[PDB]
């Protein structure tokens, strides 16, 4: 119905900060759309990260944060660390639908 | 603790109907949505639906109402579902994920491959 975009790719460094964005083609992304955001490391290792907007999952990093920002979802990583490298799909509930972005690939520079 | 167990890879024929499951463990089955994602190389992914065990209500995508039939045995804690009319568009990794209010997949399945030829 809707469609959801985000960044393609972004480079960042050990220890910035860095924010992911995920927009709505209504325009704008509510508080009714319950952002979504999960990682995918190789080897279909999937990883949920934040649900309905800013609720971090179980076992999830402190540095990992979701908010609205202005018109869109973000999800902002600060102080990313190499193990950050992934790529990063953001979902949006909307007229009962999850609607997936096209996920961003991360790249962070250097070496029961 | 909190284990969604797949079944293993299928490989069918066009035009024919299978069934794939996931068995929860650790956790109470009925006070969690069971959701099922696609994943296609190239295509990325896509909801199918989901169903909430404790009095089985479903929501399914649009796109795959007519062909998807989703069910869960709690006494089993399994999910089932069923995809008629094979295509190769239906060939794809599928998912198993936990969800709950405000969210679809804290907790995802390994994967189940599905090759349509
Ligand atoms: C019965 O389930 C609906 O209501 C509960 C309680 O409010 C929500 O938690 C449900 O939403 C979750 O599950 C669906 C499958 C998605 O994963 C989104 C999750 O938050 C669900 O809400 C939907 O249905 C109600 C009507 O009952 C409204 O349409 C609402 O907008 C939907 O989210």
């Amino acid at each position: 119905q809707i469609v959801v975009t985000q960044e393609s790719a972004l480079t960042t460094s050990p220890g910035e900060t860095v924010t992911l964005t995920c927009r709505s083609s209504t325009g704008t992304v509510t508080s009714g759309n319950h952002a979504n955001w999960v990682q995918e490391k190789p080897d279909h290792l999937f990883t949920g990260l934040i649900g309905d907007t800013n609720n971090r999952a179980p076992g999830v990093p402190a540095r990992f944060s979701g908010s609205l920002i202005g018109d869109k979802a973000a999800l902002t990583i600060t102080g990313a660390q190499p193990e950050d490298e992934a790529i990063y799909f953001c979902a949006l509930w909307s007229n009962n639908h999850w609607i997936f972005g096209g996920g961003t690939k991360l790249t962070v520079l250097g070496q029961g | 603790e909190v284990q969604v167990q797949q079944s293993g890879t299928v490989v069918a024929r066009p035009g024919a109907s299978v069934k794939m499951s996931c068995k929860a463990s650790g956790y109470t089955f009925t006070n969690y949505w069971m959701h099922w994602i696609k994943q296609r190389p190239g295509q990325g992914l896509e909801w199918i639906g989901a169903i909430y065990p404790g009095n089985s209500a479903t929501f399914y995508n649009h796109k795959f109402r007519a062909k998807t039939k989703l069910t869960a045995v709690t006494s089993t804690t399994t999910a089932y579902m069923e995809l008629s009319s094979l295509t190769s568009e239906d060939s794809a990794v599928y998912y198993c994920t936990r969800g709950g209010h405000g969210y679809y997949g804290d907790y995802w399945g390994q994967g189940a491959s599905l090759t349509v030829s």
